[PDB]
């Protein structure tokens, strides 16, 4: 858990220190997303209508 | 012809789990179509309502993180603080609940502490289920507003460094229909309304009514205000 080689790698050998960074985001569907059904059927979302 | 009909509404057949059948009798003979479709129309739409719109949990950063003793993970935890029912007063307009506890077992809505003017409907809503004995703390921003749709919204600003944003479903009805029948002379309106508990049939009627003469007002004049 600490027996690294100071970067758990050579750490490209010219470079000292590489950082990695995540970032995550959720998305919702939208005009323009693209849909399908199990039976060959595809097709493009364009319209969200309200409920009533 | 002094046949001048003029509705009453009635709360006949309070019936299954939040479900009722408001009723308005006397209606005048092909203004019915046009009142159920416009009652119809307004609830679905156009009612407020309360729900959390912003909810800070004690030792967690972000969404996608996880308590230890806790069942579950903070994006399934603020999946269950949508499904709270909650029953704001008159001139709140918002506030913060408070949740805090030292148990083993399932949290649930009625572990929140008891402000005054609000209340939780659904009380054993599933929060949390704790595994083992631990401290469990949050703070949910509750605000009133209306599904005004989904490009328009609020952003939700953020204070605190621990602060998530829920999304919102303020109104309070879920399923609405309508049906007309025939009397002689005039015929009988009789609305089908769900509510998830947080308001009362007859009064979201003439809500949704209120709405709709406000709406209509402007016919009379043909004038801006």
């Amino acid at each position: 858990k600490k027996k690294s080689i100071t970067q758990s790698n050579e750490l490209s050998p010219g470079v000292l220190k590489t950082v990695k960074v995540f970032v995550a985001i959720k998305k919702r569907i939208q005009p323009g997303d693209k849909m399908a059904g199990r039976h060959g059927n595809k097709g493009v979302v364009s319209r969200v209508l309200p409920v009533e | 012809s002094k046949l001048e009909f003029v509705p009453n509404i009635q709360l006949k057949e309070d019936l299954g789990a939040f479900s009722y059948k408001v009723q308005l009798s006397p209606v005048e003979k092909g203004m019915a179509h046009i009142l159920g479709n416009s009652i119809r129309r307004v609830l679905l739409s156009s009612l407020s309502g309360a729900s959390i719109i912003k909810v800070n949990i004690a030792n967690v950063l972000h969404e996608y993180s996880t308590l230890e003793d806790v069942k579950e993970d903070v994006v399934e935890i603020v999946s269950n603080l949508k499904k709270v029912a909650i029953k704001l007063d008159t001139g709140i307009d918002r506030l913060d609940l408070e949740l805090s506890v030292n148990k083993s077992g399932v949290v649930s809505a009625g572990d929140f502490k008891t402000t005054q003017g609000v209340e939780i409907i659904n009380k054993d809503q599933p929060i949390a289920t704790l595994t083992n004995q631990r401290a469990f703390s949050l703070t949910a921003t509750v605000s009133v507003g209306r599904n005004v749709g989904i490009l328009s919204a609020i952003p939700t600003e953020l204070e605190r460094v621990g602060d998530i944003a829920v999304d919102a479903d303020f109104n309070p009805i879920k399923r609405v229909a309508f049906e007309v029948f025939d009397n002689g002379d005039s015929e009988t309106l009789e609305v089908f309304v769900k509510t998830n508990g947080t308001i009362e049939p007859l009064a979201a009627v003439t809500k949704a009514l209120e709405y709709f003469c406000e709406q209509i007002s402007v016919f009379v004049s043909l004038r801006v205000p």
